[PDB]
Protein backbone atom coordinates (compact mmCIF):
# COMPACT_ATOMS: atom_id res chain seq x y z
CA UNK A 1 0.00 0.00 0.00
CA UNK A 2 1.24 3.81 -1.11
CA UNK A 3 0.49 6.32 1.61
CA UNK A 4 0.33 9.46 -0.99
CA UNK A 5 -0.24 13.12 0.91
CA UNK A 6 -1.90 16.09 -1.06
CA UNK A 7 -2.77 19.22 -0.79
CA UNK A 8 -6.39 20.71 -0.76
CA UNK A 9 -7.44 22.34 -3.87
CA UNK A 10 -4.78 20.09 -6.17
CA UNK A 11 -4.81 16.70 -8.66
CA UNK A 12 -4.66 13.25 -6.83
CA UNK A 13 -2.97 11.32 -9.17
CA UNK A 14 -3.49 7.30 -7.70
CA UNK A 15 -1.94 4.65 -10.02
CA UNK A 16 -3.23 1.02 -9.92
CA UNK A 17 1.11 -0.10 -11.16
CA UNK A 18 -0.18 -1.78 -13.91
CA UNK A 19 -0.39 -1.19 -17.57
CA UNK A 20 -2.93 -3.33 -20.08
CA UNK A 21 -3.20 -2.81 -23.96
CA UNK A 22 -5.71 -1.70 -25.94
CA UNK A 23 -6.20 -5.24 -27.49
CA UNK A 24 -6.13 -6.86 -23.66
CA UNK A 25 -8.90 -4.43 -22.87
CA UNK A 26 -11.65 -6.74 -24.24
CA UNK A 27 -11.02 -9.59 -21.78
CA UNK A 28 -10.27 -7.79 -19.04
CA UNK A 29 -12.24 -6.09 -15.96
CA UNK A 30 -11.37 -2.95 -13.73
CA UNK A 31 -12.32 -2.00 -10.79
CA UNK A 32 -11.46 1.26 -8.73
CA UNK A 33 -13.52 1.53 -5.46
CA UNK A 34 -12.81 3.59 -2.41
CA UNK A 35 -13.72 2.61 1.66
CA UNK A 36 -14.89 -0.53 -0.07
CA UNK A 37 -17.51 1.71 -2.49
CA UNK A 38 -17.32 1.86 -5.83
CA UNK A 39 -15.74 4.32 -7.94
CA UNK A 40 -15.56 3.19 -11.84
CA UNK A 41 -15.65 -0.20 -13.50
CA UNK A 42 -13.92 -0.91 -16.72
CA UNK A 43 -16.05 -3.78 -17.57
CA UNK A 44 -14.15 -4.98 -21.06
CA UNK A 45 -13.72 -1.99 -22.90
CA UNK A 46 -16.83 -0.15 -20.89
CA UNK A 47 -16.18 2.73 -18.49
CA UNK A 48 -18.71 3.08 -16.15
CA UNK A 49 -17.69 6.39 -13.62
CA UNK A 50 -19.78 6.03 -10.47
CA UNK A 51 -22.33 9.08 -9.58
CA UNK A 52 -19.96 10.78 -6.77
CA UNK A 53 -17.12 10.45 -8.68
CA UNK A 54 -17.90 11.63 -12.54
CA UNK A 55 -18.08 15.42 -11.76
CA UNK A 56 -14.20 14.91 -10.56
CA UNK A 57 -12.46 12.14 -11.45
CA UNK A 58 -10.57 11.53 -14.98
CA UNK A 59 -9.87 7.98 -15.56
CA UNK A 60 -5.89 7.22 -17.69
CA UNK A 61 -6.12 3.95 -19.21
CA UNK A 62 -2.94 4.47 -20.96
CA UNK A 63 -1.11 4.91 -17.83
CA UNK A 64 -1.36 2.67 -15.23
CA UNK A 65 -4.99 2.65 -15.17
CA UNK A 66 -4.87 5.76 -12.94
CA UNK A 67 -7.17 8.00 -11.38
CA UNK A 68 -7.05 11.52 -11.51
CA UNK A 69 -9.13 13.53 -8.78
CA UNK A 70 -8.94 17.07 -9.78
CA UNK A 71 -10.00 20.36 -7.12
CA UNK A 72 -9.16 18.15 -3.60
CA UNK A 73 -11.01 18.16 -0.98
CA UNK A 74 -10.76 16.79 2.57
CA UNK A 75 -13.87 14.41 1.38
CA UNK A 76 -11.77 12.47 -0.86
CA UNK A 77 -9.27 11.82 1.78
CA UNK A 78 -9.38 7.77 2.05
CA UNK A 79 -8.34 4.16 0.99
CA UNK A 80 -8.44 3.41 -2.51
CA UNK A 81 -8.24 0.12 -4.17
CA UNK A 82 -7.55 -1.38 -7.77
CA UNK A 83 -8.05 -4.36 -9.05
CA UNK A 84 -7.65 -6.43 -12.32
CA UNK A 85 -9.10 -9.47 -13.52
CA UNK A 86 -8.12 -11.22 -16.88
CA UNK A 87 -10.87 -13.81 -18.63
CA UNK A 88 -8.46 -17.06 -19.21
CA UNK A 89 -10.19 -20.25 -20.49
CA UNK A 90 -12.80 -20.19 -17.73
CA UNK A 91 -13.62 -16.98 -16.10
CA UNK A 92 -11.78 -13.99 -15.15
CA UNK A 93 -9.32 -14.78 -12.55
CA UNK A 94 -7.69 -11.66 -10.39
CA UNK A 95 -4.85 -10.83 -11.75
CA UNK A 96 -3.35 -7.42 -9.49
CA UNK A 97 -4.48 -5.62 -6.39
CA UNK A 98 -3.23 -1.94 -5.60
CA UNK A 99 -3.62 -0.41 -2.44
CA UNK A 100 -3.02 3.77 -2.01
CA UNK A 101 -4.42 6.23 1.00
CA UNK A 102 -5.16 9.30 0.13
CA UNK A 103 -4.16 12.34 2.95
CA UNK A 104 -5.70 15.53 1.74
CA UNK A 105 -3.99 18.70 4.24
CA UNK A 106 -4.84 22.22 4.35
CA UNK B 1 -17.69 15.09 -20.65
CA UNK B 2 -14.46 15.47 -24.14
CA UNK B 3 -12.41 18.27 -23.53
CA UNK B 4 -10.89 19.00 -27.22
CA UNK B 5 -8.13 20.89 -28.80
CA UNK B 6 -8.37 23.01 -32.11
CA UNK B 7 -4.44 22.37 -32.52
CA UNK B 8 -2.10 19.64 -30.73
CA UNK B 9 0.89 21.18 -31.60
CA UNK B 10 1.81 25.49 -31.84
CA UNK B 11 5.14 26.37 -33.29
CA UNK B 12 5.80 30.04 -32.23
CA UNK B 13 8.82 32.52 -32.52
CA UNK B 14 10.48 33.47 -29.68
CA UNK B 15 9.17 36.88 -28.07
CA UNK B 16 5.79 35.52 -29.32
CA UNK B 17 2.29 35.97 -27.70
CA UNK B 18 0.63 32.68 -27.67
CA UNK B 19 -2.30 31.61 -26.67
CA UNK B 20 -3.18 27.65 -26.27
CA UNK B 21 -6.91 26.60 -25.87
CA UNK B 22 -8.84 23.75 -24.26
CA UNK B 23 -12.01 23.74 -25.69
CA UNK B 24 -15.12 21.94 -23.13
CA UNK B 25 -18.76 22.16 -23.24
CA UNK B 26 -20.46 24.89 -21.56
CA UNK B 27 -24.50 24.85 -21.92
CA UNK B 28 -26.30 27.98 -21.64
CA UNK B 29 -24.76 29.92 -18.70
CA UNK B 30 -21.51 29.39 -16.85
CA UNK B 31 -21.77 27.98 -13.17
CA UNK B 32 -18.25 29.26 -12.41
CA UNK B 33 -18.51 27.41 -8.73
CA UNK B 34 -18.32 24.11 -10.70
CA UNK B 35 -15.51 25.32 -12.83
CA UNK B 36 -12.00 23.90 -12.78
CA UNK B 37 -9.60 24.26 -14.71
CA UNK B 38 -5.38 23.35 -14.42
CA UNK B 39 -2.86 24.00 -17.03
CA UNK B 40 0.64 22.83 -16.53
CA UNK B 41 3.83 22.02 -18.38
CA UNK B 42 5.47 18.94 -17.35
CA UNK B 43 6.64 19.04 -13.93
CA UNK B 44 5.45 23.10 -13.68
CA UNK B 45 2.32 24.35 -12.50
CA UNK B 46 1.05 27.06 -14.70
CA UNK B 47 -2.79 27.28 -13.86
CA UNK B 48 -4.78 26.14 -10.71
CA UNK B 49 -8.27 27.45 -11.17
CA UNK B 50 -10.60 25.52 -9.06
CA UNK B 51 -14.74 27.07 -8.25
CA UNK B 52 -13.84 30.51 -9.88
CA UNK B 53 -10.94 31.11 -7.40
CA UNK B 54 -7.52 31.19 -9.01
CA UNK B 55 -4.26 30.45 -6.54
CA UNK B 56 -1.27 32.77 -8.20
CA UNK B 57 1.14 31.27 -5.37
CA UNK B 58 0.69 27.34 -7.08
CA UNK B 59 2.11 29.21 -10.24
CA UNK B 60 5.62 28.13 -11.33
CA UNK B 61 8.19 31.16 -11.35
CA UNK B 62 9.53 31.01 -14.72
CA UNK B 63 5.83 31.97 -15.50
CA UNK B 64 5.00 34.63 -13.23
CA UNK B 65 4.11 38.21 -15.18
CA UNK B 66 4.03 36.24 -18.28
CA UNK B 67 0.95 33.22 -18.16
CA UNK B 68 -2.57 34.27 -17.65
CA UNK B 69 -5.73 32.39 -17.95
CA UNK B 70 -8.22 34.24 -20.29
CA UNK B 71 -11.60 34.19 -17.83
CA UNK B 72 -13.54 35.67 -20.36
CA UNK B 73 -13.27 32.87 -22.46
CA UNK B 74 -14.15 30.44 -20.09
CA UNK B 75 -17.93 31.25 -20.75
CA UNK B 76 -17.39 30.57 -24.30
CA UNK B 77 -16.74 26.92 -23.52
CA UNK B 78 -12.67 28.03 -23.80
CA UNK B 79 -9.80 27.58 -21.62
CA UNK B 80 -7.25 30.17 -23.23
CA UNK B 81 -3.76 30.43 -21.62
CA UNK B 82 -1.61 33.05 -22.77
CA UNK B 83 1.93 33.23 -22.42
CA UNK B 84 3.10 36.86 -23.42
CA UNK B 85 6.76 37.33 -24.43
CA UNK B 86 7.15 33.40 -25.15
CA UNK B 87 10.90 32.27 -24.33
CA UNK B 88 12.52 28.89 -25.29
CA UNK B 89 12.05 27.56 -21.50
CA UNK B 90 8.85 27.30 -22.99
CA UNK B 91 8.91 24.86 -25.25
CA UNK B 92 7.36 21.64 -23.84
CA UNK B 93 4.43 19.33 -23.05
CA UNK B 94 1.43 21.47 -21.50
CA UNK B 95 -1.91 19.74 -20.09
CA UNK B 96 -4.72 21.19 -19.43
CA UNK B 97 -7.08 19.42 -16.60
CA UNK B 98 -11.02 20.28 -16.97
CA UNK B 99 -13.60 19.45 -14.65
CA UNK B 100 -17.52 21.03 -15.39
CA UNK B 101 -20.23 18.26 -14.95
CA UNK B 102 -17.45 15.64 -15.76
CA UNK B 103 -13.87 15.74 -16.04
CA UNK B 104 -11.20 15.10 -19.56
CA UNK B 105 -7.78 16.40 -20.08
CA UNK B 106 -5.48 16.96 -22.79
CA UNK B 107 -2.20 17.74 -23.96
CA UNK B 108 -0.55 20.31 -25.89
CA UNK B 109 2.91 20.37 -27.56
CA UNK B 110 4.81 23.30 -28.34
CA UNK B 111 7.80 24.36 -30.06
CA UNK B 112 9.77 27.19 -30.18
CA UNK B 113 12.10 28.78 -32.51
CA UNK B 114 14.25 31.66 -32.06
CA UNK B 115 15.74 32.43 -35.26
CA UNK B 116 18.42 35.31 -36.44
CA UNK B 117 15.73 37.68 -37.64
CA UNK B 118 16.25 40.66 -36.06
CA UNK B 119 19.82 41.36 -37.24
CA UNK B 120 21.56 45.03 -35.77
CA UNK B 121 23.89 46.25 -38.48
CA UNK B 122 26.73 49.23 -37.72
CA UNK B 123 28.85 50.54 -40.49
CA UNK B 124 32.01 52.99 -39.34
CA UNK B 125 34.53 54.52 -40.55
CA UNK B 126 37.78 53.84 -39.61
CA UNK B 127 39.77 55.08 -41.72
CA UNK B 128 38.89 57.46 -44.39
CA UNK B 129 41.73 58.89 -46.22
CA UNK B 130 42.14 54.84 -46.94
CA UNK B 131 38.23 54.57 -47.19
CA UNK B 132 38.62 51.53 -44.19
CA UNK B 133 35.36 50.99 -42.72
CA UNK B 134 34.18 48.58 -40.06
CA UNK B 135 31.01 46.64 -40.53
CA UNK B 136 29.37 44.78 -37.80
CA UNK B 137 25.82 42.67 -37.65
CA UNK B 138 24.87 41.35 -34.58
CA UNK B 139 21.86 38.65 -34.22
CA UNK B 140 20.34 36.13 -31.36
CA UNK B 141 19.06 33.19 -31.68
CA UNK B 142 18.83 29.39 -31.33
CA UNK B 143 21.03 27.09 -31.51
CA UNK B 144 24.81 28.87 -32.80
CA UNK B 145 24.92 30.17 -36.22
CA UNK B 146 28.41 31.40 -38.33
CA UNK B 147 28.31 34.47 -39.89
CA UNK B 148 29.47 34.55 -43.23
CA UNK B 149 30.37 37.87 -44.90
CA UNK B 150 29.94 38.59 -49.11
CA UNK B 151 30.68 41.11 -51.54
CA UNK B 152 28.52 42.42 -53.71
CA UNK B 153 29.48 40.06 -56.32
CA UNK B 154 28.81 37.14 -53.67
CA UNK B 155 33.00 36.68 -52.63
CA UNK B 156 33.14 35.42 -49.10
CA UNK B 157 34.80 37.71 -46.84
CA UNK B 158 37.04 37.38 -43.41
CA UNK B 159 35.04 38.57 -40.40
CA UNK B 160 35.68 38.14 -36.96
CA UNK B 161 32.66 36.14 -34.62
CA UNK B 162 32.14 35.99 -31.06
CA UNK B 163 29.55 34.06 -29.95
CA UNK B 164 28.35 34.18 -26.39
CA UNK B 165 25.22 33.43 -24.75
CA UNK B 166 22.07 35.91 -24.56
CA UNK B 167 21.52 37.63 -21.25
CA UNK B 168 17.40 37.54 -21.50
CA UNK B 169 17.77 33.65 -21.67
CA UNK B 170 20.69 31.59 -20.82
CA UNK B 171 19.62 29.16 -23.34
CA UNK B 172 19.85 31.30 -26.63
CA UNK B 173 22.92 32.86 -27.73
CA UNK B 174 24.03 35.84 -29.14
CA UNK B 175 26.12 36.20 -32.12
CA UNK B 176 28.34 39.52 -33.60
CA UNK B 177 30.44 39.56 -36.32
CA UNK B 178 33.17 42.16 -37.87
CA UNK B 179 34.68 43.06 -41.16
CA UNK B 180 36.68 44.92 -41.78
CA UNK B 181 37.60 46.18 -45.53
CA UNK B 182 38.76 49.46 -47.55
CA UNK B 183 35.85 50.25 -49.05
CA UNK B 184 33.82 52.93 -51.44
CA UNK B 185 30.29 54.63 -50.80
CA UNK B 186 27.21 52.57 -52.32
CA UNK B 187 28.78 49.20 -52.15
CA UNK B 188 26.55 46.55 -51.20
CA UNK B 189 27.73 44.07 -48.66
CA UNK B 190 25.89 40.98 -47.11
CA UNK B 191 25.96 39.18 -43.21
CA UNK B 192 24.36 35.70 -43.56
CA UNK B 193 23.44 34.00 -40.32
CA UNK B 194 23.99 29.93 -41.11
CA UNK B 195 22.33 27.94 -38.79
CA UNK B 196 22.51 23.49 -40.01
CA UNK B 197 20.36 20.39 -40.18
CA UNK B 198 17.60 22.29 -40.65
CA UNK B 199 20.21 24.43 -42.94
CA UNK B 200 18.35 28.15 -42.59
CA UNK B 201 19.78 31.22 -43.78
CA UNK B 202 19.20 35.04 -42.54
CA UNK B 203 20.94 37.70 -44.35
CA UNK B 204 20.92 41.28 -43.95
CA UNK B 205 22.28 43.76 -46.62
CA UNK B 206 24.65 46.52 -45.68
CA UNK B 207 25.16 49.68 -48.26
CA UNK B 208 27.95 51.91 -47.04
CA UNK B 209 27.20 55.70 -47.40
C1 LIG C 1 2.34 40.95 -26.32
O1 LIG C 1 1.60 41.14 -25.11
C2 LIG C 1 2.26 42.08 -24.24
C3 LIG C 1 1.51 42.08 -22.94
O2 LIG C 1 0.19 42.57 -23.15
C4 LIG C 1 -0.51 42.91 -21.99
O3 LIG C 1 -0.30 41.99 -20.91
C5 LIG C 1 -0.74 40.63 -21.14
C6 LIG C 1 -0.35 39.79 -19.95
C7 LIG C 1 -2.23 40.62 -21.50
O4 LIG C 1 -3.04 40.95 -20.37
C8 LIG C 1 -2.49 41.56 -22.67
O5 LIG C 1 -3.87 41.55 -23.03
C9 LIG C 1 -1.99 42.97 -22.36
O6 LIG C 1 -2.19 43.85 -23.46
C10 LIG C 1 2.28 43.45 -24.91
O7 LIG C 1 2.99 44.36 -24.07
C11 LIG C 1 2.99 43.34 -26.26
O8 LIG C 1 3.08 44.62 -26.89
C12 LIG C 1 1.93 45.40 -27.23
O9 LIG C 1 2.03 45.79 -28.61
C13 LIG C 1 2.66 47.06 -28.91
C14 LIG C 1 4.16 46.88 -28.81
O10 LIG C 1 4.63 45.72 -29.51
C15 LIG C 1 2.12 48.22 -28.06
O11 LIG C 1 1.49 49.21 -28.87
C16 LIG C 1 1.17 47.77 -26.95
O12 LIG C 1 0.91 48.83 -26.03
C17 LIG C 1 1.74 46.54 -26.23
N1 LIG C 1 0.91 46.20 -25.08
C18 LIG C 1 1.07 46.75 -23.86
C19 LIG C 1 -0.01 46.44 -22.86
O13 LIG C 1 2.03 47.46 -23.59
C20 LIG C 1 2.37 42.24 -27.14
N2 LIG C 1 3.25 41.97 -28.27
C21 LIG C 1 2.88 41.32 -29.38
C22 LIG C 1 3.98 41.00 -30.35
O14 LIG C 1 1.72 40.98 -29.58
C1 LIG D 1 -22.39 16.55 -10.78
O1 LIG D 1 -22.54 17.58 -11.74
C2 LIG D 1 -23.89 17.72 -12.20
C3 LIG D 1 -23.83 18.66 -13.39
O2 LIG D 1 -24.79 19.72 -13.40
C4 LIG D 1 -24.31 20.88 -14.03
O3 LIG D 1 -22.88 20.98 -13.91
C5 LIG D 1 -22.27 22.08 -14.60
C6 LIG D 1 -22.15 21.64 -16.05
C7 LIG D 1 -23.01 23.41 -14.34
O4 LIG D 1 -23.66 23.94 -15.50
C8 LIG D 1 -24.01 23.28 -13.19
O5 LIG D 1 -24.71 24.51 -12.98
C9 LIG D 1 -25.00 22.15 -13.46
O6 LIG D 1 -25.79 21.89 -12.29
C10 LIG D 1 -24.78 18.18 -11.05
O7 LIG D 1 -26.12 18.05 -11.50
C11 LIG D 1 -27.05 19.09 -11.26
O8 LIG D 1 -27.17 19.37 -9.86
C12 LIG D 1 -28.07 20.45 -9.55
C13 LIG D 1 -28.08 20.63 -8.04
O9 LIG D 1 -26.77 20.68 -7.50
C14 LIG D 1 -29.47 20.15 -10.11
O10 LIG D 1 -30.34 21.26 -9.90
C15 LIG D 1 -29.37 19.80 -11.59
O11 LIG D 1 -30.65 19.43 -12.09
C16 LIG D 1 -28.41 18.64 -11.79
N1 LIG D 1 -28.42 18.21 -13.18
C17 LIG D 1 -28.08 16.97 -13.59
C18 LIG D 1 -28.67 16.52 -14.89
O12 LIG D 1 -27.33 16.24 -12.92
C19 LIG D 1 -24.62 17.29 -9.82
O13 LIG D 1 -25.20 17.94 -8.69
C20 LIG D 1 -23.15 16.96 -9.52
N2 LIG D 1 -23.08 15.83 -8.61
C21 LIG D 1 -22.10 15.65 -7.72
C22 LIG D 1 -22.09 14.33 -7.01
O14 LIG D 1 -21.23 16.50 -7.52
C1 LIG E 1 3.01 0.36 -19.92
O1 LIG E 1 4.10 1.29 -19.71
C2 LIG E 1 4.39 2.22 -20.79
C3 LIG E 1 3.36 3.35 -20.74
O2 LIG E 1 2.79 3.55 -19.44
C4 LIG E 1 4.48 1.54 -22.16
O3 LIG E 1 5.74 1.81 -22.78
C5 LIG E 1 4.20 0.04 -22.10
O4 LIG E 1 4.18 -0.54 -23.41
C6 LIG E 1 2.89 -0.21 -21.34
N1 LIG E 1 2.53 -1.62 -21.36
C7 LIG E 1 1.49 -2.13 -22.06
C8 LIG E 1 1.10 -3.54 -21.72
O5 LIG E 1 0.89 -1.48 -22.91
C1 LIG F 1 24.79 40.94 -27.30
O1 LIG F 1 26.14 41.18 -27.71
C2 LIG F 1 26.55 42.55 -27.74
C3 LIG F 1 27.99 42.56 -28.18
O2 LIG F 1 28.80 41.85 -27.25
C4 LIG F 1 26.35 43.17 -26.35
O3 LIG F 1 26.80 44.52 -26.30
C5 LIG F 1 24.88 43.08 -25.98
O4 LIG F 1 24.68 43.67 -24.70
C6 LIG F 1 24.43 41.62 -25.98
N1 LIG F 1 23.01 41.53 -25.69
C7 LIG F 1 22.46 40.52 -24.99
C8 LIG F 1 20.99 40.60 -24.75
O5 LIG F 1 23.14 39.59 -24.56
C1 LIG G 1 43.55 48.69 -46.64
O1 LIG G 1 43.79 49.85 -45.82
C2 LIG G 1 45.16 49.97 -45.36
C3 LIG G 1 45.20 51.10 -44.35
O2 LIG G 1 44.31 50.87 -43.27
C4 LIG G 1 46.10 50.17 -46.55
O3 LIG G 1 47.45 49.87 -46.20
C5 LIG G 1 45.72 49.37 -47.81
O4 LIG G 1 45.27 50.25 -48.84
C6 LIG G 1 44.72 48.24 -47.53
N1 LIG G 1 45.40 47.08 -46.97
C7 LIG G 1 45.55 45.92 -47.63
C8 LIG G 1 46.44 44.90 -46.97
O5 LIG G 1 45.01 45.70 -48.71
Amino acid sequence: VIHVTKEVKEVATLSCGYNVSVEELEQTRIYWQKDKKMVLTMMSGDLNIWPEYKNRTIFDITNNLSIMILGLRPSDEGTYECVVLKYEKGAFKREHLAEVTLSVKA
Amino acid sequence: FTVTVPKDLYVVEYGSNMTIECKFPVEKQLDLAALIVYWEMEDKNIIQFVHGEEDLKVQHSSYRQRARLLKDQLSLGNAALQITDVKLQDAGVYRCMISYGGADYKRITVKVNAPYNKINQRILVVDPVTSEHELTCQAEGYPKAEVIWTSSDHQVLSGKTTTTNSKREEKLFNVTSTLRINTTTNEIFYCTFRRLDPEENHTAELVIP
